[PDB]
């Protein structure tokens, strides 16, 4: 499922990722939009054999299972394929295990390169929620 | 000449082009790779490779027939069995080592720094 714009915004504030540990709803649906383009079945490989999952690109080497990637974590105990649905819930309730992990939204590459210090409020303007 | 990319060309599909960028690469950065874009497009990640253990990742789109490299201080893409669908700008791309990354992927929000590109044409 590829999301629209304020598609995801409603749902991740539905998910209540809205000010989770300080970052605004709209630093969550930017992040979003680098890291998988809105898409709730975008997988990436990684080069040391781990894969990033779903609308968060949440990575198999600490986060998820996906039977793989030896040696890994799966510390949000959930399957990855379980982070490719169209329902973000596993993906949204992952992301705040990961974003309470130290390094905040830091864990989003995409993220820190495309979002973090911009006007993120703009990702949500004009949208109902 | 800093990640100026060049080696780009105009060819029939089928044929092969080798592009390359100067680095200066295992000591500034974690990651390097090769990303294109098409005119109004966004940029699409075709390669990438960890600067220290030298292990490669690839854009379903292209594996099998693009092989990134890097002559630590040169960046090459070995471009085989070109497709009209190879057809853009390609630009070589580096991220910064001011952050820890233990491993690396494609994207292209995934690198802060890139320079110019050459231009990739199939027919």
């Amino acid at each position: 499922k590829v999301f629209g714009r304020c598609e995801l915004a409603a749902a991740m504030k539905r998910h209540g990722l809205d000010n989770y540990r300080g970052y605004s709803l709209g630093n969550w649906v930017c992040a979003a939009k680098f890291e998988s383009n809105f898409n709730t079945q975008a997988t990436n490989r990684n080069t040391d054999g781990s894969t990033d999952y779903g609308i968060l690109q949440i990575n198999s080497r600490w986060w998820c299972n996906d039977g793989r990637t030896p040696g890994s974590r799966n510390l949000c105990n959930i399957p990855c394929s379980a982070l490719l649905s169209s329902d973000i819930t596993a993906s949204v309730n992952c992301a705040k295990k990961i974003v309470s992990d130290g390094n905040g939204m830091n864990a989003w590459v995409a993220w820190r390169n495309r979002c973090k210090g911009t006007d993120v409020q703009a990702w949500i303007r004009g949208c109902r929620l | 000449v800093q990640l100026q990319a060049s080696g780009g060309g105009s060819v029939q599909a089928g044929q092969s082009l080798r592009l390359s960028c100067a680095t200066s690469a295992t000591s500034s950065s974690n990651c390097m790779g090769w990303f294109r874009q098409a005119p109004g497009k966004e940029r699409e990640g075709v390669a990438v490779i960890d600067t220290g253990r030298g292990n490669t990742a690839y854009a379903d789109s292209v594996q099998g027939r693009l092989t990134i490299s890097l002559d630590n201080n040169t960046l090459y893409l070995q471009m085989n069995s070109l497709k009209p669908e190879d057809t853009a700008m390609y630009y070589c791309a580096a991220d910064t080592s001011t952050w820890y990354r233990g491993y690396c992927g494609t994207n292209p929000n995934y690198f802060s720094y890139w320079g110019q590109g050459t231009q990739v044409t199939v027919s």
